[PDB]
């Protein structure tokens, strides 16, 4: 399951694989059907929710369309269980680029120093992404450190 | 300078008032056992004492809020459906 | 210095991640036909087999997209409808 | 006309209004930097290829280095 998910990621990272849409929906079904037959669905979650941390983290443009088509799939493969908790992570998501967008507007008011030129900053619940370890603590910049303390002060 | 900081992605995560040093549900602590649990040993036994997570990233022993869930079932600090997100610190 | 620039009035233009260099509906190019003309020529009597631009600031060959209203008709890269405000590069 | 060349001309007063939107917020953001003496007074226009046709075949020149450092912000931004 482990590998089934690596490839799953592999093939949804990016569209090079064939830009049309009909050979992506044909490979999309060959690999659920695939997974069809296959036990062990807790660790295949599991490694679905870290690939989905994974990209979602970090440089997004990864299709912007196709995640309905999984979440889709899953609800029809696995249904509103497993399939329910990426949901909650994508509404999570959500709420993170809305937070993003209040602190540009907090940005824009304030506008004075250069402690937030372009802070990029996602907020995110405990519960949908897990701790990487103990969270890290070490000297971060200080012009940006000004803009996460009023970040945090907002 | 020779190196400057233009942008930042920083990821910020939020935690409510789960009062890391008293539950509350049972008043002992984030961790450390629980009222009905008490001894670290205890006639453990396998099974768990350890932390449950909601969705709404509320944080009880997963004891406590699992007996809470025959008196009620909306988290007590909220008025929120309670789910199991999370297990452990 | 005896001349000093004080205000600026440039207009920038905008596109989206086309990938001029590989089709969204047929992995070819921005140019160059299509998957469905391939060489030059290919008794072209006519006609045409030059690039869309939409409403989105998308661009596909027109011949690419003509034949995608069939499928759908929301631009696959976003979820749009899809216009045909210009034709050619 | 009815219905049809005029839907082309209100897609062109959008695009005017999108334009004049992203030109608040460049500045909005330039007013929050204002690292070098380039961005004095600054009037950006954000247009869509569609509406707008290309002049000649976009034309490209060196530019001179306050405009330089302008368009550089807002390129950034
Ligand atoms: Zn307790
Ligand atoms: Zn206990
Ligand atoms: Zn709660
Ligand atoms: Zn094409
Ligand atoms: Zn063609
Ligand atoms: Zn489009």
């Amino acid at each position: 399951p482990e590998y089934l998910s690596l490839f799953i990621d592999d093939k949804l990272k990016k569209g090079v694989k064939g830009l049309t849409e009909q050979e992506v929906e044909t490979i999309l079904d060959k690999a659920m059907v695939l997974f069809r037959f296959m036990q062990e669905k807790d660790v295949f979650e599991r490694y679905y929710k870290q690939h989905l941390a994974r990209r979602l983290l970090t440089n997004k443009s990864v299709s912007d369309d196709s995640e309905k088509n999984m979440i889709s799939k899953l609800k029809t493969e696995c249904g509103c269980q497993f399939t329910s908790k990426l949901e909650g992570m994508f509404r999570d998501m959500s709420i993170s680029n809305t937070t993003m967008d209040e602190f540009r507007q907090h940005l824009q008011a304030t506008g004075v120093s250069l402690g937030g030129v372009d802070l990029t900053v996602r907020v995110l619940t405990t519960g949908y992404w897990p701790t990487q370890s103990a969270t890290p603590k070490c000297n971060i910049p200080p012009a940006p450190r000004h803009a996460f303390e009023i970040f945090r002060r907002f | 300078k020779r190196f400057e900081v233009k942008k930042w992605n920083a990821v910020a995560l939020w935690a409510w008032d789960i009062v890391v040093d008293n539950c509350a549900i049972c008043r002992n602590h984030i961790m450390d056992l629980c009222i009905e649990c008490q001894a670290n040993q205890a006639s453990a036994t396998s099974e768990e004492c350890t932390v449950a997570w909601g969705v709404c990233n509320h944080a009880f022993h997963f004891h406590c809020i699992s007996r809470w869930l025959k008196t009620r079932q909306v988290c007590p600090l909220d008025n929120r459906e309670w789910e199991f997100q999370k297990y452990g610190h």
